[PDB]
Formats: C-alpha cells, structure tokens, sequence
C-alpha cells in the first residue's frame, strides 16, 4: 500500500525498500560446474 | 713386441677417465616424460 496515492494493496517489491533493513539474503546452496580445466596429469615432468 | 698388446689391454682404466673429460665438456640436456595412451575424445557440448 502506498499512502496518499491510487495503488490499495498492490504486489510486488519496490525500488524503495526491498532490503526492509535485513542484515543480508542468505541463501546456501551446492554448485556443481563441469568445465575443461588444464592438466598435464603426472607427466610432462623430468625423468627423475 | 708384445708388449704393445699386453699394455693397450692392460691400461684401459684410463679410458674412463677420458671419457670423465669429455663428459665434462659435452653440453647437457633433459627430457621430459611423455603422456601416452589413447586419450578420451571429448568434444564441445551441446549448445543452442
């Protein structure tokens, strides 16, 4: 709701306070991410 | 005359000791292991 104006009970966050004051939006989560990493495996390395 | 056989065989120690010399002089290198094996094809995915 906002005072002094049409809108009565309209939905949706602002661009005025959607924080509300929270310390911060914790939000804990797994992430799996297959990508081409570079290795030489065991090798390319001196004969001894 | 004989003795010419007898000697060449009988100091032939030194010989690693000149081989020691020209080591010494000759220029160095190292190789690295090389990673063998049918590597696994792996291509791009399926992107749109």
């Amino acid at each position: 709701k906002l005072t002094r104006t049409r809108l009565d009970r309209l939905y949706g966050l602002p661009a005025a306070d959607p924080n509300n004051g929270k310390e911060y939006y914790e939000i804990a989560g797994r992430f799996s991410l297959i990508s081409l990493v570079p290795s030489n495996d065991d090798y390319q390395t001196p004969i001894a | 005359a004989s003795l010419i056989y007898r000697q060449l065989l009988t100091n032939s120690y030194t010989v690693d000791l000149s081989d020691e010399i020209q080591e010494i002089g000759s220029t160095k290198s190292q190789n690295v292991t090389i990673n063998p094996g049918p590597f696994a094809q792996t291509g791009y995915a399926p992107v749109n």
